[PDB]
């Protein structure tokens, strides 16, 4: 018996096994509807601060595989599942799941009832929560530190999760057969895109390459100024945690950008801040979108779109400048997706072309960036 | 866009009679169907030959047709309703088939009738195996290496190219009806040859083998706007090789990364765009190579289908009602999702917490001389379906579920046997119908999960979980019930172990265990099925049980509840028509206004549909679970007399309890049950019963039965001996012991009770005489032999036995008619299969009366009072699965075999007859050899059958004996030799299509042995045989009759009725 105990700022105790590290861990508690994509969905940097519960029962049926790893760790502050398998069982599995979270140092519960949880954060919305692993879980203590949790409102951590240094991507998507493919070489890409990394998922950069981009990652903090130098053939605006809205380095670059007429493309927390910067307001959701069933409907096609979500916080529809037109939204909430600047090369996605997990059916969002390109080298 | 307005009226083409590999999924879908588009305002016609469906119900549409199933009989549907569309993908095989034919003969042109879901082209696209493979390749999606066939020169060919074991598949079928492995030439032979007659296109697909690789599904729904979505996903337990359709399954897939279940499906969505599926859904089929991920497409059904259905249940998401309203224009966007309180659209995927098991259900005991090994050809009758939080708990929920008397992993062989392991092993490396059982038996007998998985290729992801229920059973067997601490106890509960299973283990009674959990307070809790996950709420209830913390049942307190148990899985004599009951009973309460709940796991029913009822338990029906849902719910009442042996099994247990049961009381019903019990109150009424005794010795049966007299009815399966000799002979491969009314008419009486008065539902004479299982006799409602004078007494005779014992409610009463003299077969005091084809031929909702009557409204309060007796003749006609069983002797007997049933309407006796035959698919001609091969006490009227043949122009042929007979009367038969007596033999004359009838008749075990070969010759050739002398009259009869000559709707039958 290796107890493991969960306690939301309310005072709500879910009491279960524990089956990663032995510790504490604070964060925001979410949940998500995926049945599939567990280990990319944890170590998805926009997790971070957040504690993660998985709707599907049976979490680690396929055990690990770096391939699946859409970052260098794992970014979820602790996971929350109903039932961890007594085995993996897939041909691509190299590590069970228990072995992984405790390799990532990672806490973890299983065998709570997730459905309670899941429909206590939808009912009364987003909650901090607390979850300790040990031979005895003081409640009182996890409810003080939930309580003590500061909250992701306001709390800038695409800094936090942002590179070090600069750097340079060039590798493609996996494949069945190939695995995931060797580093290209820079003059096999056509298009040099600058990539602002606010907690970056490879799959995006990755289908980017597919697309003929080389890239150069930089910091969440680089100056528009130093971008400029290096002569893009596009920005781009990954995803990333936390709030978008104090991110000032970021609002004040972007428009910058925004003066020129590079291209610019804002996946998640970038189409954020790029709304942000066209002068829109961000919101924090009641509990979000997490999961890789959402429908969203391309207003201009009227087609729509099963899509990857990961966001807790949106952008105003009702408070959009006139420059800003509105390209999806959701059909789960009529929530905002998507946005283009009626001015400008600048539009952006909500929700997470790239997938990893999930649906490919948002991926042409990227070909219109490419698009935009094209015709930006065509001057 | 919206709606369809260059459409008004839309022919749905229904399914037919239940069969294997068709059964109640395509009422449940044909059902939806009706109500989406009437819904929108459409007019709807619908054509099926099955009277025990709620889609053919008066009210469910506004012209519906129970007429056989033939494109020429539709067609004067068609000429008669002129309707602008037909949706044919909510009916089966027989609704695409159909479809085609209608439109290949042209006639769909002719009425200027548009074809909406999906269109011939994609229809032919995905069921022309040739087609379907060229289409793969044109979209990069890969096939197992293969060849197409259309004769046993070009099969033997393939075979030669792919190489044994093979795979054989026709085009134009599905259940893997002709299909089947070939081992060797010798199958392969039998096997094409099967396929190529029974392929609609005389075409197969001969593949390689893939044997042991995972089997996945997915259900795809697409609209016109390109709209495409994954409403479920399902992962095989059983591996490829075992049809899909007899595997358990689960939803959704478990072992496949995200990576692998996207490539899943981006080509599901792409073949669907391929086939041109554009209004609709589709079930499409894959295999994956466990050890690399490879990607195999197998196939794709056009349609909805037995998956799609248990998809829906799955999911929560309605897909025929979706698809029927894509089908006129509807777009996803514009739907919106049903169990979300329309709160949300139905273009989204759906995502669950839990885990959802399908196991089949078999009746192979009623197949002797089958073979019972699992192939890719469906054997099975039915299925159950369960949801747990976790995949033990939604397994051994499934298991309990069954009815097959599984209280979960009981045990198949004894620790202590020698030959345990040989035994296990044989059980495991060739599927049979027991093998969940035996690999819990494998994990006993010290079995690894490596060595398991070998044998049988399930995947070990699912084998380990087995396993560790093993090992938990063998603690309890150790700490007994003393070990059983409110810890440990809830920590089986949480891992589905039934009661059951748990008080046998510790040596108590279940109900023990029972006890034990209430001293802890150990009850399950209820969640909701909602389609996603729990992201929105529900306004629906429909629920399941779980060992969990939070309880989302929320009962109300409001209003006066009305349970209706449910029949589970359905098997042979356990169909659809106890279900139509289950689900009239609930229409008509809630109606009435009380608060209706069902309790069923039948995937397929509309008893399961959570529009059926106010509040929806998808659970096993057993005591323990009805136990706990009544302790929450405190209903009025219960009916348990509904849902056929299922819940009548437990009526008494329940009253013991303490349950409210409603109708027929449950002592009520052992005084028929129990053949003493009975005997007594038959006694006490004066009534006529045929001699019995009750034998414990050989030699006490043999002076016991020379007081009873020959022939004699061994009841224990059901035995007819008719000698001493016969029965020490029984005796050997062997009580009640029951003169057998030789020569006697059976017949069929439903009737209601409410205490002050008795209503005849109907009165049915049977075609084929007593020994002929009720269940497999065509019947006549009104009967057309029978004197007046004599059904009234069998009127009286059932009124007196209604109030005697008590009915309260439904009946059943069964009598043999011997020389003008009435004779009691049987009592059934509850609601018997009979019933949904009498209210359908008299117009009168039985089921909703009666049950009206067990909630407190009499007969006299609803204003039903007196019998109807129809102006037109109602025949019904069943369909027998011997044609999936080719080692069984097609011949009819005193056990049930048959799985489906048709009615024919008609003017006369035998216009109805002629059509309720071909409704059952009968190859009947009215021309050509026909060949007589009577017994003796036959030979008498055979002249006249042979006269009767004569008249119309048959030429006739016959054996021996019968020639002699004939010969004596002036008819002069052709001769034909049995086969021993040289050539050609029947054999030959049969097998080169010599005859387009036959009529044979057997007498005496050894007699039906040696004439084995003329009924599966029969059988394998597809000529029109009788197996009784009363049957091959009526056959005889209808052929002065033209079955689409004329065609009427419900409606219109029941404006006749004064
Ligand atoms: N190449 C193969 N090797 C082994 N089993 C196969 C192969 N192809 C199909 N099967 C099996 O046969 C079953 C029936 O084939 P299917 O194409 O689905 O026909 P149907 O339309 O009659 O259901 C599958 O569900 C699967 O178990
Ligand atoms: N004594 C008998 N004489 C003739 N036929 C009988 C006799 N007893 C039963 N049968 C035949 O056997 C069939 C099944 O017997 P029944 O008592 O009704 O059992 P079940 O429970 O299967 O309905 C009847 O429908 C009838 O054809
Ligand atoms: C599957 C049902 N049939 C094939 C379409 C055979 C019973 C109808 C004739
Ligand atoms: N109602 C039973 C089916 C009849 C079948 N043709 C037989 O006589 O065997
Ligand atoms: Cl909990
Ligand atoms: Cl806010
Ligand atoms: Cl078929
Ligand atoms: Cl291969
Ligand atoms: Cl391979
Ligand atoms: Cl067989
Ligand atoms: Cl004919
Ligand atoms: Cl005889
Ligand atoms: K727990
Ligand atoms: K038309
Ligand atoms: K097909
Ligand atoms: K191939
Ligand atoms: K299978
Ligand atoms: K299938
Ligand atoms: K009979
Ligand atoms: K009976
Ligand atoms: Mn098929
Ligand atoms: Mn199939
Ligand atoms: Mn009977």
């Amino acid at each position: 018996i290796k107890s493991a105990l969960l306690v939301l700022e309310d005072g709500t105790q879910f009491h279960g096994r524990a089956i990663g590290a032995t510790g504490s861990a604070v964060g925001e508690v979410v949940f998500n509807t995926s049945m599939t994509g567990y280990q990319e969905i944890l170590t998805d940097p926009s997790y971070s601060r957040q504690i993660v519960t998985l709707t599907y029962p049976h979490i680690g049926n396929v055990g690990t595989n770096d391939a699946d790893e859409e970052s260098s760790q794992v970014h979820a502050q602790g996971l929350v599942i109903r039932d961890l398998p007594l085995i993996a069982s897939n041909f691509r599995n190299t590590e069970d799941l228990s072995s992984y979270l405790k390799r990532h140092n990672i806490v973890a519960i299983a065998d709570i009832d997730t459905r309670k949880l899941t429909r206590l954060l939808r009912e009364k919305g987003a909650q901090n929560g607390c979850i300790i692993a040990g031979d005895n879980p003081d409640a009182a203590l996890a409810l003080e530190k939930a309580r003590a949790f500061p909250g992701l409102n306001g709390m800038d951590l695409a800094k936090e999760v942002t590179t070090a240094e600069a750097y340079s991507w060039t590798q493609g998507s996996w494949t069945l057969t190939g695995g995931l493919p060797e580093a290209k070489k820079e003059d096999e890409l056509p298009f040099h895109v600058v990539a602002y990394d606010f907690g970056a998922k490879r799959n995006i950069l990755r289908m980017l390459v597919d697309r003929g981009c080389r890239l150069t990652i930089v910091p969440a903090q680089t100056s528009a100024e130093d971008v400029l130098k290096m002569n893009p053939d596009g920005i781009f605006l990954s995803n990333g945690p936390g709030d978008p809205a104090p991110c000032d380095y970021a609002i004040t670059a972007i428009q910058k950008f925004l003066e020129t007429d590079i291209p610019v493309f804002g996946i998640c927390l970038g189409h954020q801040l790029l709304a942000l910067a066209s002068g829109a307001k961000t919101v924090k959701m009641k509990f979000g979108h997490h999961g890789g069933n959402h429908p969203v409907k391309d207003v201009e096609k009227n087609v729509v779109m099963i899509t990857a979500q990961n966001h807790g916080f949106a952008v105003d529809e009702a408070t959009l400048p006139a420059n800003l037109r509105v390209t999806h939204k959701s059909l789960f909430d009529g929530t905002l997706q998507g946005i283009h600047r009626t001015d400008k090369p600048a539009f952006s996605f909500q929700g997470h072309p790239e997938a990893s997990p999930g649906p490919h059916d948002a991926a042409p969002l990227f070909d219109h960036f490419i698009e935009l390109i094209e015709q930006y080298r065509k001057t | 866009m919206p709606k369809r307005t260059d459409i008004k009226s839309i022919l749905i083409l229904g399914a037919g009679p239940i069969v294997i590999g068709q059964a109640c999924e395509f009422d449940y879908s044909g059902a939806q169907a009706c109500k989406a588009l009437r819904e929108e305002g459409y007019r709807v016609i619908l054509v099926n030959s099955n009277p025990a469906t709620i889609m053919t119900d008066p009210e469910m549409a506004d012209a519906t047709y129970i007429e056989p199933i033939h494109w020429e009989v539709v067609r004067k549907i068609i000429e008669k309703e002129r309707p602008d569309a037909v949706l044919p993908t909510m009916g089966g095989q027989t609704a695409l088939n159909c479809a085609l034919e209608l439109e290949r003969q042209g006639v769909l042109e002719e009425f200027g009738v548009t074809m909406i879901g999906a269109t011939a082209d994609a229809i032919d696209k995905a069921e022309d195996r040739r087609r379907f493979d060229v289409a793969m390749k044109k979209i990069g999606l890969e096939t197992a290496r293969s060849g197409i066939a259309h004769t046993m020169e070009e099969a033997l060919a393939v075979a030669a190219d792919v190489g044994f074991p093979c795979i054989i598949r026709p085009s134009f079928t599905m259940g893997g009806s002709g299909g089947g492995i070939a081992y060797n030439r010798e199958e392969f032979e039998e096997i094409c040859a099967r396929g190529l007659d029974l392929s609609p296109t005389k075409e197969l697909l001969i593949d390689e083998s893939l044997i042991g690789w995972k089997e996945y599904e997915m259900e795809v729904v697409r609209d016109k706007n390109d709209n495409c979505i994954i409403v479920c996903s399902i992962e095989n337990f059983d591996a490829m090789g075992i049809h899909t359709g007899d595997s358990i399954t689960v939803a959704p897939a478990q072992t496949l990364t995200d990576k692998e279940y996207q490539i899943m499906r981006n080509a599901s969505m792409a073949v669907l765009r391929e086939i041109g599926v554009e209004t609709g859904g589709s079930n499409v089929q894959f295999a994956v190579n466990p050890k690399n991920g490879r990607l195999i497409v197998i196939e794709m059904n056009p349609r909805v289908s037995r998956s799609s259905a248990l998809a829906s249940k799955a999911t929560g998401f309605p897909i025929a009602k979706v698809a029927a309203k894509l089908a006129v224009g509807y777009t996803l966007d514009e739907l919106m999702n049903d169990i979300t309180g329309g709160r949300t659209p139905a273009s989204f995927e759906p995502s669950i917490d839990y885990v959802v098991t399908k196991i089949p259900r078999f009746n192979f005991e009623k197949f002797a001389g089958a073979n019972d090994r699992l192939t890719t050809q469906m054997k099975s009758v039915g299925e159950v379906m369960a949801i747990g939080r976790t995949q033990q708990e939604s397994l051994q929920k499934a298991l309990r579920g069954l009815e097959v008397g599984a209280t979960g992993f009981d045990p198949k062989v004894s620790l202590d046997d020698p030959e345990a392991l040989t035994k296990i092993r044989r059980e495991l490396k060739d599927a049979g119908a027991d093998r969940i059982w035996y690999i819990a038996d494998a994990f006993r007998a010290g079995l690894s999960v490596d060595g398991v998985f070998n044998l049988t290729n399930i995947d070990r992801w699912f084998l380990v979980q087995i396993e560790e229920l093993v090992r938990l059973e063998e603690k309890v067997a150790e700490v007994g019930i003393t070990g059983l601490n409110a810890d440990f106890l809830r920590q089986l509960k949480r891992k589905g172990f039934a009661d059951a299973r748990l008080a046998k283990l510790a040596g108590v009674r279940e109900a023990e265990i029972r006890k034990l959990r209430d001293q802890y307070d150990l009850h399950p809790v209820y969640k909701r099925v909602d389609t996603c996950a729990a992201e929105f709420a529900t306004d629906t209830a429909y629920m399941y049980s779980t060992y969990e913390e939070e309880c989302e049942a929320n009962p109300s307190t409001d209003r006066e509840k009305i349970m209706v148990l449910g029949g589970g899985p359905n098997r042979i004599g356990q169909g659809i028509e106890f279900d139509y009951c289950c689900v009239h009973a609930s229409l008509a309460l809630r109606e009435d206004g009380y608060e209706t709940i069902m309790v069923n796991c039948n995937p397929e029913t509309v008893s399961t549909d959570y529009d059926t009822s106010d509040r929806l338990y998808f659970e096993p029906v057993t005591l323990e679970d009805v136990l706990e849902i009544v302790r929450i719910e405190k209903p009025k009442g219960v009916i348990v007399q509904y849902g056929g042996q299922t819940p009548l099994k437990l009526a008494r247990a329940l009253e013991a309890a303490g349950v409210p049961v409603i109708g027929t009381s449950p002592d009520a019903i052992d005084r028929a049950e129990d053949r003493e019990r009975f005997q007594h109150a038959v006694e006490r009424l004066k009534l006529k019963q045929p001699a019995n005794a009750t034998v414990t010795a050989i030699e006490m049966a043999v002076e016991k039965a020379k007081e009873i007299g020959y022939p004699l009815v061994v009841r224990p399966a059901m035995e007819i001996v008719y000698d001493e000799a016969d029965l020490r002979r029984y005796f050997q491969t062997a009580v009640l012991l029951d003169h057998f009314l030789d020569d006697a008419v059976e017949v069929d009486v439903d009737a209601i009770c409410d205490g002050e008065m008795v209503l005849i539902g109907g009165i049915m004479e049977h075609i084929e005489q007593a020994g002929v299982h009720s269940g497999d006799s065509a019947c006549s409602l009104p009967a057309y032999t029978l004197s007046q004078e004599i059904q009234d007494v069998m009127r009286q005779q059932v009124q007196k036995l209604a109030f005697e014992l008590q009915v309260r409610g439904l009946m059943n009463v069964q009598f043999a008619v011997k020389n003008n003299e009435v004779y009691l077969i049987e009592v059934n005091p509850r609601a018997a299969r009979t019933v949904p084809f009498v209210s359908k031929a008299t117009g009168v909702p039985l089921a909703k009366v009666a049950a009206r009557v067990m909630a407190g409204k009499s007969l006299a309060e609803q204003g039903v009072t007196k019998e109807v007796i129809p102006p037109y003749y109602s025949v019904k006609e069943v369909v027998l699965p011997f044609n999936k069983f080719p080692g069984v002797d097609p011949l009819l007997g005193p056990e049930m075999r048959s799985t489906g049933e048709v009615m024919g309407v008609g003017r006369t006796f035998a216009e109805a007859f002629a059509k309720a035959q071909l409704g059952s698919n009968s190859t009947m001609k009215k021309h050509g050899r026909a060949l007589l091969s009577v017994r003796e006490g036959d030979k008498e009227r055979v002249v006249d059958l042979a006269a009767k043949l004569l008249k119309q122009g048959f030429e006739l042929d016959a054996t021996h004996g019968t020639a002699i007979v004939l010969g004596e009367a002036g008819i002069n038969p052709r001769l034909v030799n049995k086969v021993h007596e040289g050539r050609p033999h029947i054999q030959d004359r049969i097998k080169n299509g010599e005859y387009t009838y036959i009529i044979n008749t057997t007498s005496g075990r050894r007699a039906i042995e040696d004439s084995r070969v003329i009924r599966r010759s029969a059988l394998q050739y597809k000529v029109h045989y009788d197996t009784t002398l009363n049957g091959g009259f009526a056959t005889a009869m209808a052929l002065n009759a033209d079955a689409t000559e004329k065609v009427i709707s419900v409606q219109e039958m029941h404006a006749q009725i004064k």
